[PDB]
């Protein structure tokens, strides 16, 4: 069925749409809240974060433009700060730069935020955030999103529509199949999924996003449905799917400190380097009956198409690179084979019809104008001398075409069911 | 692992800024990733017959399962058991109905292979029975 | 395995909540894991030395 | 396309990286400029070296 | 070996304890028949 496929459909979904949000770990509090009875400045505190955590950390929303969203927790503005103000401000703050362990970038928290996307603005639970104003270099106050409490970690779904939409449909509806089409989802980071979507039980193409608030960034984008059984539960057809799913393991982190470590494995930066990546490797590549047979002898596959990119390596690590060129979130690639080899498989299914290999009584009269038939070691009954009966059993067995129009040998018809 | 509160801990975090390693394994060799010259002159004895059918179901290839985003999969405790992974999972899984529908009417009517040197199964059915 | 290192468990249920726990006839009386998170990890001389 | 065109698109990060995108390659008539340079990147050449 | 020292060091390579966990151990690989 060829040597590449046609790219015939490009969608992209992020989980909070235009919003990402950027990621603050620290040792201690750095913030204030509204009200607090007792500055919790320079404390250790301790909280539930997917599971018991001995870290601070910091959340703050923001847009491609630098603006944030105007952020309510509970009732009450957040007042969230511009995101690059903010930055300058908690890197220039005496206390906050010496215990600041990690900073990174996500496109999911882990949870379905309450976030309308329309009037750029969010609303935060009173319980698991708080407002949190980290004040002062010579000064300026910001504010930001402490988290206090994040128990439990939830999924997002997303609803890319119709499974089979984007592929252009030929009349041979199994080349609509794999290895002939095929779905492909990638975050265009290094992190790929190949998907048959005829084995996605659903009429839908389903994504189910996860999050994590952890030391580094982790997001798994599903599809829950895929390779699923059709009496499976949902929540079980969710824990299976990360077997089948896409998970950004890299660390959108930013840098904060050169150290002496830092830049040895900037000396070492190019060790990684040292790939392979296209060394990598590939490995790379007369009766009707037995008319039929040479036929598929002298077209017969020779290799199949990988679709793995040979450069899936090199796409994170850089996540300066990769928001800057506007790669974010999950895509969802939808390739098909190369119009060429369509027409090629498409004429020959067309007038020999597909291979079978399961033990039926054959479709005879199906079609409108022809019935291509095949058999092997058929039983043909009735009241026939057995001699004759026995002819007419090796005829099925050698193949044949059964006309239903008087326009024989017009293989130009459409041949539809009916 | 979960973090802990150090001197040492900064460069605890450097170690895993080593997830830019996860790059070279993850990726597989997914790149990897009937009888013509019979019949004429009997034709056809059922053994022959049976032999093109295993010949036209040919198994191609072997169903691996096995994930290639292994690699990826327990970096983060936080993420673990926040999504609730925890424990084992035993997940039993079983080929597409299409190949069950196949191949039980293939084994319904022409049987197993056995390979065995033995007297055959004549009279177990109620109602046929296939032997070569 | 004769093991040099001091050492301590303490379990808990995703909510935070804990056990009632008994040592042999005594209540441990065990604290919620988030407080002594906080605890063990605020004493300064005992931290660096938590391997 | 008749022509090879050639998309270079970069980064001003901690380190190098320049990517060369062929964004024609394997595209389908019907795919819109944005998408092509979009999916380019799985048939694009990366450099991510440091420099 | 059992352990004796935290310093810097044994941090960072339990930085790296993952690395070591990247295996590929049953994508290894067979080369299943």
């Amino acid at each position: 069925y060829g040597s590449e496929y046609d790219i015939v459909s490009v969608e992209n979904h992020k989980p909070y749409d235009d919003m990402m949000f950027l990621v603050i770990i620290s040792k201690s509090i750095m913030h204030g809240t509204p009200g607090e009875e007792e500055s919790r400045l320079n404390d250790i505190n301790a909280s539930l974060n997917g599971m018991p955590q001995p870290l601070c950390y910091y959340i703050h929303p923001f847009y491609k433009d630098g603006k944030v969203p105007k952020t309510y927790i509970g009732d009450n503005n957040a007042n969230l700060s511009p995101i690059v103000n903010m930055l300058t401000n908690i890197f220039s703050q005496k206390s906050a730069v010496n215990d600041i362990v990690n900073m990174y970038v996500t496109d999911y928290i882990g949870l379905k935020l309450d976030y309308k996307n329309g009037d750029k603005e969010l609303k935060l639970d009173k319980d698991m955030f708080e407002q949190a104003g980290i004040a002062d270099d010579k000064h300026g106050n910001v504010d930001t999103i402490f988290v206090k409490k994040i128990p439990d970690y939830e999924a997002l779904e997303i609803d890319t529509g119709d499974k089979w939409g984007g592929f252009t449909k030929d009349q041979e509806s199994k080349l609509m199949m794999y290895p002939y089409c095929v779905t492909e989802i990638t975050d265009f980071k290094g992190n790929h999924m190949n998907l048959k979507t005829e084995y996605i039980n659903n009429s839908k193409l389903k994504i189910q996003v996860r999050g994590s608030l952890g030391v580094s960034n982790k997001v798994a984008y599903s599809v829950q449905d895929y390779n699923a059984d059709s009496a499976l539960s949902g929540g079980n057809r969710l824990t299976a799917s990360l077997d089948s799913s896409l998970i950004n393991n890299n660390p959108n982190d930013i840098a904060i400190l050169n150290d002496y470590l830092s830049a040895y494995l900037q000396g070492n930066k190019n060790s990684l380097e040292n790939q392979k990546s296209s060394i990598l490797f590939n490995g790379i590549m007369s009766t009707a009956g037995n008319a039929v047979l040479q036929m598929q002898a002298m077209q017969a596959k020779q290799a199949d198409i990988a679709n793995i990119p040979p450069q899936l390596t090199k796409m994170g690590g850089n996540t300066a690179f990769d928001y800057g060129n506007g790669y974010r979130g999950v895509y969802v690639i939808k390739k098909q084979l190369k119009a060429e080899y369509r027409r090629s498989l498409s004429s020959f299914f067309h007038k020999y019809g597909y291979k079978i290999n399961r033990v039926k009584k054959p479709n005879l009269r199906t079609r409108k104008a022809f019935n291509y038939v095949q058999t092997k070691d058929c039983f043909i009954s009735g009241d026939i001398n057995n001699n004759d009966l026995q002819e007419i059993r090796t005829i099925f067995d050698n193949g044949i075409t059964l006309w239903h129009t008087d326009n024989i040998g017009n293989y130009s018809v459409e041949n539809e069911l009916r | 692992d979960i973090a802990i509160l150090n001197d040492y801990l900064s460069a605890y975090l450097q170690g895993n800024k080593n997830s830019l390693e996860n790059q070279k394994s993850s990726i597989l060799f997914n790149g990897i990733m009937g009888m013509a010259s019979s019949v004429t002159g009997m034709t056809s004895t059922a053994g022959n017959a049976v032999l093109q059918m295993q010949a036209m179901q040919a198994k191609q290839a072997d169903i691996a399962n096995i994930p290639p985003q292994l690699t990826k999969m327990g970096g983060n405790t936080a993420f673990d058991y926040g999504n609730g992974y925890r424990g084992v999972y035993v997940i039993k899984k079983q080929l597409k109905a299409e190949y069950r529908r196949s191949l039980s009417s293939f084994f319904h009517k022409y049987g197993y292979k056995i390979n065995r040197v033995k007297k055959p199964n004549l009279r177990t059915r109620k109602a046929f029975n296939y032997v070569q």
